[PDB]
DNA sequence: ATCAATATCCACCTGCAGATTCTACCAAAAGTGTATTTGGAAACTGCTCCATCAAAAGGCATGTTCAGCTGAATTCAGCTGAACATGCCTTTTGATGGAGCAGTTTCCAAATACACTTTTGGTAGAATCTGCAGGTGGATATTGAT
DNA sequence: ATCAATATCCACCTGCAGATTCTACCAAAAGTGTATTTGGAAACTGCTCCATCAAAAGGCATGTTCAGCTGAATTCAGCTGAACATGCCTTTTGATGGAGCAGTTTCCAAATACACTTTTGGTAGAATCTGCAGGTGGATATTGAT
């Protein structure tokens, strides 16, 4: 499912980041980087879900998971 | 059935500073996040200040020291002044 | 036939995507990835709609910021092309 | 007869801030001036951001502030940017900024 | 004046794992710092867990989740097993 | 009146359960503290302390020393992927750094 | 009172900066690094000391303690072990 | 008859190994103490310092600088240099979030 | 360094859907009045450490010479990545049920709080115990001129 | 490829600064009993999600062509490392007052507690009114030909 993150979507993110020219090997590298990040956040978000004895991951569970990883997110409280 | 937020107070401040400007629902949610974030930052630092000094009370002095620690530069000086002015007006 | 020179459209794309705010990854494939990853920690999970959006806002903000740092590293080496070694240097110095 | 907010000259809620301080396990006791001082600081910071962001909404012919305006307001101000340096504003995007060596010629 | 520290407990664990090894006072000061840091980390996260879930009690369940949040990988699983073992041993009087 | 049985001994622990309980009670973490919480916390702290002292005693034996010093703690922490991650933003006073010369600098 | 303290950032000598870089793995050092390093350190030290003295003043003390510095380092994300008790 | 001379970089490599093996503080104690007191005095006059507070500050500042010189070195090597330069420090501090 | 052609960007328009603002009702939160308690400031004062000076030798900073080797500057081809037309399939959008959790309220058994009392584990300082820091010298490895 | 120079490695040595053990007082943990609080099992009830199906739009995958960027190769002057003479100022240990933390006691200004009233903010639907989907026309920039 990580290949569902397509090369043009990765280019659009790089463009938002100001990048003009992109090596061909970047797309697989970005997928590996994204996967680690998503795994770390989701691992904690689910730990919060289990603690509340819920079966539904909430926006708050994600917000708390992002916060304790130093990446505070505004807009979903 | 009843969920609290800072939205009406953010709206009241917005109308003071820009009387005929509005705010979108999503932008309001960001403002709510912002107030809660700063509230926890200052209250958390004030709690540690009281504990470090073996006091059981959070006073305006702990809030002021927390503000000096947490806010950068000029923002701190204007926040300390606003805080001190509000306490004076309230005390009278 | 009309053909822009290599890099003219890239610069147009930078200007376009730095002025806008919409999400750049497609919804369904990201939604599918989140659930697959979530399965390896706990099975039978449901997700609030807004929780998937929070995760997507966070991952895209993270990837954009990382691509900005990666770009500085490429430019530091007298290049205009980002390469995996630029991402790796940037992630090493970020402490990741 | 008068809310504590109005006696302090504030829009932000003194009564509610005091209650949140009491129930957040910050300390066994909360003095009377602490919620007034805290409410005033929160009101001030909110005013500072809404001032700069209201500006952004008018420069693009909008009656309503949206997250992009908050993001431009925050990131174009050195102290606000530092205070919110580890904060993501959903739907805020980034500042327009192309490194010079990438421009043509 | 009376100053409390974790020094004697660190020393007893040291003697369990390395019966003929000692420790310098500066290294002991690093161990005390370490114990106090991790204590504040776990108790702080447990306090938020209880608050998020509107509980007024920090129970061993909050300690366990905080440990799962705060410790990486194998460390978490070994700490959870020791923690769970100590509580079961303790409740059986 | 019954014998006093240490809560540390009842849990099979070296770290002090009673003291941990008091520190939890007075740190304003919650209005109430359950009976198993200080037992679980003390056991985790004891476990992690054993993990660090195990590796640090090994490092001190690798340099033929009977006494652990901060350098051994630092070598122990930074040579272990998980301890290094847990203490990633921690400075160990007098710990120095790991030997490490980037390859492109060798002659 | 003591003789007035001035220009002490120059006490951070080029050989001490070199030794610091060596511990950091650095083999070769531009001539301009030494002045840059002093400015970076001055900013770092000022920031920590500012917060440390705020804790001191809040406690109504006239003596900066090790704990005041530990607390200042901690709230800047640079937890320091070894200086408690 | 020619006096012995090591090649440029051979003594530098010897020093890396020497200082990465040891743990002593690398800035002189008394000049560091004078620096701390000068900076603190400009924030509040008449301060005293516990001896261990000056030492805590020196431990923290030396670890910070060593860590920064590590990142600075990676940046110089990334540009195919073995010499660290101010633009390497500035890049490292920019990516670290200090700038 | 300019012209002619081409393509994209950027205001500006209407008309209308939908997001936001507006209004009124009402649990719940905030405020009030009055009583009562207490954390902690003020005023002491004992007693750690902190500031400062002192002495004196040698560890180390400084400033210089000189030359190795590095960074800087330049050229260039071959290979990669950008731009583009094309055509196909994944996503998007919409619809429809219904399965499944959150969420809510109530009520005791079980849990934790806390004043009082008893006991002992943990601390400070004294008395012992001992690594290892330096001090020395020889084997070996590395380095660099030859 | 082989010597001299030099550094680093590596055992060995002991006494004393620092670590460990001893000792006795006592603060805090534990025991007891009683008061108070809470988490959770039971029985629900709407409401978000998940599942399913469907068409079609528009975004992606692909293949082709070549521009221009990256990496390689090359040259060189001047920067920075290595080595050293010179001499200063850091280091170490101690003295000596005394600044200022701490420890203790007393006692209110400010805190909590509690019954009761007043007000407010959240909510939902109606009533407003802003963006925005596309379409247009001009601004502006890019590109190739000179
Ligand atoms: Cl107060
Ligand atoms: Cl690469
Ligand atoms: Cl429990
Ligand atoms: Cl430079
Ligand atoms: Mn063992
Ligand atoms: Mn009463
Ligand atoms: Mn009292
Ligand atoms: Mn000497
Ligand atoms: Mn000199
Ligand atoms: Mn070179
Ligand atoms: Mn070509
Ligand atoms: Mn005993
Ligand atoms: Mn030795
Ligand atoms: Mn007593
Ligand atoms: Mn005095
Ligand atoms: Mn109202
Ligand atoms: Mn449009």
């Amino acid at each position: 499912n990580i290949q569902g993150i397509t090369k043009p979507a990765i280019r659009r993110l790089a463009r938002r980041g100001g990048v003009k020219r992109i090596s061909g090997l970047i797309y697989e590298e970005t997928r590996g980087v994204l996967k680690v990040f998503l795994e770390n956040v989701i691992r904690d978000a689910v730990t919060y879900t289990e603690h509340a004895k819920r079966k539904t991951v909430t926006a708050m569970d994600v917000v708390y998971a992002l916060k304790r990883q130093g990446r505070t997110l505004y807009g979903f409280g | 059935s009843r969920k609290e937020s800072y939205s009406i107070y953010v709206y009241k401040v917005l109308k003071q500073v820009h009387p005929d400007t509005g705010i979108s629902s999503k932008a309001m949610g960001i403002m709510n996040s912002f107030v809660n974030d700063i509230f926890e930052r200052i209250a958390g630092e004030a709690s540690r200040l009281a504990h470090y000094n073996k006091r059981s009370t959070i006073t305006s002095r702990e809030i002021q020291t927390a503000v000096r620690l947490l806010l950068p530069g000029e923002l701190a000086k204007h926040a300390v002044s606003e805080g001190t002015k509000a306490v004076t007006k309230y005390t009278s | 036939p009309h053909r822009y020179r290599p890099g003219t459209v890239a610069l147009r794309e930078i200007r376009r995507y730095q002025k806008s705010t919409e999400l750049l990854i497609r919804k369904l494939p990201f939604q599918r990835l989140v659930r697959e990853i979530a399965q390896d920690f706990k099975t039978d999970l449901r997700f609030q709609s807004s929780a998937v959006m929070a995760l997507q806002e966070a991952c895209e903000a993270y990837l954009v910021g990382l691509f900005e740092d990666t770009n500085l590293c490429a430019i530091h080496a007298k290049r205009v092309t980002i390469m995996p070694k630029d991402i790796q240097l940037a992630r090493r110095i970020r402490g990741e | 007869a008068k809310s504590r907010s109005s006696r302090a000259g504030l829009q932000f809620p003194v009564g509610r801030v005091h209650r949140l301080l009491r129930k957040g396990n910050y300390a066994e006791r909360v003095g009377a001036g602490a919620p007034v001082y805290l409410a005033a600081v929160l009101e001030y910071l909110t005013a500072e951001i809404l001032e700069l962001a209201g500006n952004a909404a008018r420069d693009n012919k909008k009656t309503r502030i949206i997250p992009r305006h908050l993001q431009l307001a925050i990131r174009n101000d050195e102290e606000l940017n530092k205070l919110l340096g580890k904060v993501t504003i959903a739907q805020g995007g980034v500042l327009p900024n192309i490194q010079a060596v990438l421009l043509p010629k």
